[PDB]
RNA sequence: CGACUCUUAGCGGUGGAUCACUCGGCUCGUGCGUCGAUGAAGAACGCAGCUAGCUGCGAGAAUUAAUGUGAAUUGCAGGUUGAUCAUCGACACUUCGAACGCACUUGCGGCCCCGGGUUCCUCCCGGGGCUACGCCUGUCUGAGCGUCGCU
RNA sequence: GCCCGGGUGGAGCCGCCGCAGGUGCAGAUCUUGGUGGUAGUAGCAAAUAUUCAAACGAGAACUUUGAAGGCCGAAGUGGAGAAGGGUUCCAUGUGAACAGCAGUUGAACAUGGGUCAGUCGGUCCUGAGAGAUGGGCGAGCGCCGUUCCGAAGGGACGGG
RNA sequence: CCAUCUAAGGCUAAAUACCGGCACGAGACCGAUAGUCAACAAGUACCGUAAGGGAAAGUUGAAAAGAACUUUGAAGAGAG
RNA sequence: CGCGACCUCAGAUCAGACGUGGCGACCCGCUGAAUUUAAGCAUAUUAGUCAGCGGAGGAAAAGAAACUAACCAGGAUUCCCUCAGUAACGGCGAGUGAACAGGGAAGAGCCCAGCGCCGAAUCCCCGCCCCGCGGCGGGGCGCGGGAAAUGUGGCGUACGG
């Protein structure tokens, strides 16, 4: 898991956030594997990756990396579209496979925290007064 | 003792010019500028002073690019080509 | 200090020569407001900081 | 603050019966000449002109 | 005794640089009389040989930048200064042959089914 | 009334522009209506004034039928110097006193090749706006 | 502290709601740009229908609403096929289909 | 009576209020929506006949070329085949800076090619071009009691 | 609160019917700016001390020269450096402001000048320590670590 | 028993957002103690080792026509 | 032992490319308080907000159902009105709080892996010839090199093929 980085416990406030050992990370191995690996290779894009195997003390994850400038996909029309500036980084915004299941992002009843872009933009619309010009 | 006495002491700099950012904050000891990080690739800009954030922002040197590149933007960036001569 | 960078003594020089007054014709050119140099820095006063 | 509120709305009926009582009150010369209006040469004041 | 660079272009280099050495002893020795006292008219004249220098520097890079590209031409590669300088972001777009090209797939598709002009009655 | 939506009619920003026209404008701010024969002969109401042409001063305290020649127009000061307006100062040196040239009118003109051309060019859009308004 | 008389009231003003505000005196500007660009559409598309493909019949999915009739998404392919219209050719000459709807009844 | 003090008025000081001006702000809207190893943003140092600041610019240094325009710039001097302004597509663009030979004193190098010493025989001096990290495709040179095949 | 008269002033302003507000001050140890009495008052008293003559000059207790009497007394009120200062150094000129009196004087102001190295230092070495790569950790900017989980030598007599 | 989809691979314009930037238009707004801190050589002078803090300051006149010349004073400064 | 393949892994100032940093109003992914309210206060609230870190574009993100519904059924995403201060959560206190349907703005759908069939039918690079080349492409010739069967291309994807 992920234990809270703070002196010695001293999380300072009220005892609901006295918090230190047990607490969860966010996103998923899987997911930070792939933004290691991006960041590493920054010269590359990342398409996905799976799970090879595990152990007590570690995860081992094999992840897909395409270089946007080899002719080779610069010449395919169906798969250039890496090869735009707008997919930079997409183990870093979240946009991959396994980034995208810690956002939360579903059709149904079960993901009404993420009707828009994301829970950020559900937020953003659910707590702004909208002052018409008329009221 | 604790004031004027010991004021006298002083005789030797903590900080010089910084290489980067050109302030005199270069702590000598720690190697390493107090206003901008020089050492470090990213520039130290904390966004709870936009007071600080604006003194040495995009806007405020010669912009002596980017100043340039703002006006070759308005014909498409044209290159490789002269007007007709007379 | 007699014993100095080459940076710290061309900045010195640098300040040095900014020290002058302002030449006597600018003050009656059309367009003018300044009546002299605020700039001016004594070596008693302020300290150059450094 | 920016979100004062600026504009107001009328009901259209409301507007309708001012716009009435204005058209009504223009044909009135005492009301016209009391607004200020130099009418006083005026053949007839709801005056009328062909289409030409 | 105005220096244009309308009639430098045609010039060759050899002479070129040799009235280029020669507007750099004028301006020498207009630097060295503007110290010892000389007069205005020596004083006013330090300003047009040094836009006399430019001018002749400006006209020599021109010829050799212009021969330069143009012997670059016929090449695969060529210099960074002789490639386009547009934004970097533009410099690394797909160019028009690999922006337009389609899949055969979509050109089967796009000819079986094209868009139609119709238009339907009242 | 102006309608282009482009143009500017704010008293500040026109009043800026005037300050701080560069000096290609100021030439075509500087201009003076032309004589009644020359109007009547070149089909022109107004010339930008340049170095040697020779006016009447219409108005201010040296309005009078004297022709005078121009010796040098000051762009910076938006004036224009007359070879005879003028006024003695204390020591006695004579200096010249500004005129406006929007308030001066032009007795003959310098026939330069440009000025002729811009002549021709106005008169030849005038009688074109003239021959449209038909 | 209340008043005399009066009803409680839960203002949902206790965050820092004028950071977020949502002024609205750019709405005749989003009215005019949305005329233009529809108008500019529809010259685009010379004689085509300003509005688009024709849309079909459908009912109000709920006990409210289902003696009302809407204008639905697309024809559905059995709708196409009994019809005699190929799925691929009905969106070129002016017909939204949608493979979604199925038919009931 | 005279001095001093007090009150009111005239005048004169002190001070900078009020009023009138406004090349400045604030707010709303519109179109566009573009940085960087081909070296960005930022900083430093320099550049004017007389120039400190501001502004502009980069050893071509208050600007070169080209195009438009068409007789100025100006505080004083000096000097239409195009002065000055504007536009800006050619060219140029010092040192730091992601900053890139190693370090930050501007110290110490290495390799290749030119010009001086030589008349390459090596030093020495000057000039020019390379010498950062990571990573992709390919090339070359390799390593392995790793898996093998013939001797 | 307002209306007239007189004076100053030099370019805009008001009445009535409506509309809108950043709309009326004696105070808040209110904010900013200005000015009083105090008051020509407190004060210009730490480290012994000055005097005569002349010159310059509008102007001399304070400048310069000469003479006399004194002090520092070699752990100095002397002669040189480090740090720090950065032109304060030197010559000429001025006496508006500053040097809490004054000044013919100044570390003030204004014009000009002035720092020359194979051998004097930096530059090189390593000290306490600081800090990359390999590696490890880390959501992450990055952090730990300095021989530790490294294929860590691009050198050489000689021989072909 | 019914109903409805086919997860654990991928692309996709428009309607939408915009206190930064370029270029513009406007206002029942402020009018130099106001309005941005900054109408002016303002993120300037200046303070702090540093992080950082941060001002004051608009108006001759239509045109400099900016007071020649005489006189007292060393001059500032006056009278004509 | 030697020679030769393949695998795995090194070294390069090897040939040619790519990333770094900045701005950051709007956007995406994390981390993330305490003032404050509760007339005290610890759960709550402030608030998934400030601060901190990372990554972009001219918009971003989302997106063509492992959906909504229970009706005589609708049919990608996004945005506005309404649903609604409602269902609900809450020391059930203070407070917090959506969604479906409905009306609109806009409207656009598609592609792989797999399953199979086609003599790998596929792709990259070097040399020469021809075209224009300031967004390095098209055609031909190379008993030229490489990738690739540990799987490139054509048909084809739930609407069936
Ligand atoms: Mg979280
Ligand atoms: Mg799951
Ligand atoms: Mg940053
Ligand atoms: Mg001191
Ligand atoms: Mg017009
Ligand atoms: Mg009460
Ligand atoms: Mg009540
Ligand atoms: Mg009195
Ligand atoms: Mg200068
Ligand atoms: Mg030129
Ligand atoms: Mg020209
Ligand atoms: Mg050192
Ligand atoms: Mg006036
Ligand atoms: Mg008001
Ligand atoms: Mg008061
Ligand atoms: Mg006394
Ligand atoms: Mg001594
Ligand atoms: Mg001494
Ligand atoms: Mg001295
Ligand atoms: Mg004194
Ligand atoms: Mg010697
Ligand atoms: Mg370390
Ligand atoms: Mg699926
Ligand atoms: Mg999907
Ligand atoms: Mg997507
Ligand atoms: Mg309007
Ligand atoms: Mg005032
Ligand atoms: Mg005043
Ligand atoms: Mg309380
Ligand atoms: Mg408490
Ligand atoms: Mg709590
Ligand atoms: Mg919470
Ligand atoms: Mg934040
Ligand atoms: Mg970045
Ligand atoms: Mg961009
Ligand atoms: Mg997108
Ligand atoms: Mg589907
Ligand atoms: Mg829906
Ligand atoms: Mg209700
Ligand atoms: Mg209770
Ligand atoms: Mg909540
Ligand atoms: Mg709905
Ligand atoms: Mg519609
Ligand atoms: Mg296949
Ligand atoms: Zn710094």
């Amino acid at each position: 898991g992920r234990k809270r980085p703070v002196p010695k416990g001293a999380t300072y406030g009220k005892p609901v956030h006295h918090g230190v050992n047990q607490l969860k990370f966010a996103r998923s191995l899987q997911s930070v594997a792939e933004e290691r690996a991006g960041r590493h290779c920054g010269a590359l894009r990342v398409l996905n990756s799976y799970w090879v195997g595990e152990d007590s003390t570690y995860k081992f994850f094999e992840v897909i990396l395409i270089d946007p400038f080899h002719k080779a996909i610069r010449r395919n029309p169906d798969t250039q579209w890496i090869t735009k500036p707008v997919h930079k980084h997409r183990e870093m915004r979240g946009l991959t496979s396994a980034g995208r299941k810690s956002r939360g992002l579903g059709k149904g009843h079960k993901f009404h925290h993420t009707i828009g872009g994301s829970r950020r933009a559900a937020w953003r619309r659910r707590n702004t007064l909208q002052l018409h010009r008329y009221r | 003792t604790k004031g004027t006495s010991s004021f006298g002491k002083r005789r030797n700099k903590t900080h010089t010019l910084c290489r980067r950012c050109g302030s005199k904050a270069y702590h000598l000891q720690k190697s390493t500028c107090g206003k901008c990080g020089y050492p470090a690739k990213r520039k130290r800009k904390y966004n709870w002073s936009a007071k600080a954030k604006r003194r040495n922002t995009t806007g405020t040197g010669r912009m002596r690019h980017l100043k340039i590149v703002y006006r070759r933007f308005r014909h498409g960036f044209r290159e490789g080509t002269t007007p007709k001569p007379k | 200090s007699s014993h100095k960078t080459f940076r710290i003594k061309r900045f010195l020089a640098k300040k040095q020569k900014q020290n002058r007054p302002i030449p006597q014709w600018i003050w009656m050119k059309t367009g003018n407001k300044i009546r002299y140099n605020s700039k001016r820095r004594h070596w008693r006063r302020t300290k150059l900081g450094l | 603050k920016t979100w004062r509120r600026w504009h107001r709305r009328v009901n259209t009926t409301q507007k309708r019966y001012a716009i009435c009582s204005a058209l009504a009150a223009s044909a009135l010369p005492a009301l016209v000449m009391s607004k200020g209006h130099r009418i006083e040469e005026v053949p007839e004041l709801p005056l009328v002109v062909e289409d030409k | 005794a105005k220096i244009k660079a309308r009639d430098l272009r045609g010039k060759k280099k050899e002479e070129l640089l040799k009235q280029l050495d020669d507007l750099k002893v004028e301006l020498s020795q207009l630097r060295v009389a503007k110290v010892t006292g000389g007069a205005a008219s020596k004083l006013s004249k330090i300003r047009v040989v040094r836009k006399s220098i430019a001018r002749v520097l400006t006209v020599i890079n021109q010829t050799q930048k212009e021969n330069l590209r143009k012997f670059y031409k016929g090449k695969k590669y060529k210099p960074l200064d002789l490639r386009p300088k547009k934004t970097r972001a533009m410099r690394r777009r797909l160019n028009k042959h690999e922006e337009s090209l389609k899949t055969k797939k979509q050109q089967r598709k796009e000819r079986l089914y094209p868009l139609r002009k119709y238009a339907v009655k009242a | 009334m102006k309608f282009n939506p482009f143009v500017t009619s704010d008293r500040s920003k026109n009043r800026k522009r005037h300050f701080n026209a560069p000096s290609h404008i100021r030439r075509k701010i500087m201009s003076s209506p032309l004589s009644k024969e020359l109007r009547q002969k070149y089909n022109v109401r107004s010339m930008p004034i340049r170095k040697d042409d020779e006016v009447q001063v219409v108005r201010g305290h040296y309005k009078g039928q004297q022709i005078g020649k121009v010796v040098q127009v000051y762009r910076k000061k938006y004036v224009i110097y007359i070879e005879r307006v003028q006024r003695e100062k204390a020591n006695g040196t004579t200096v010249h006193v500004g005129i406006h040239p929007s308030k001066v009118v032009i007795t003959r003109l310098k026939l330069d090749k440009d000025r002729k051309k811009i002549l021709e060019r106005k008169a030849k859009s005038r009688q074109v706006g003239k021959e449209k308004g038909k | 502290a209340p008043s005399r008389n009066g009803m409680i009231l839960k203002p949902h003003f206790h965050k820092d709601w004028q950071r977020r505000v949502a002024t609205w005196f750019n709405q005749p500007a989003r009215k005019i740009r949305r005329r233009k660009a529809r108008q500019a559409r529809a010259r685009r598309i010379a004689p085509r229908p300003a509005a688009g493909p024709i849309r079909p019949i459908v009912r109000c999915p709920t006990v409210r609403y289902h003696t009302k009739v809407r204008a639905g998404r697309g024809f559905s392919l059995e709708e196409l096929r009994v019809a005699g219209i190929h799925k691929k050719v009905a969106r070129t000459i002016g017909i939204s289909v949608d493979p979604r709807r199925r038919n009931k009844s």
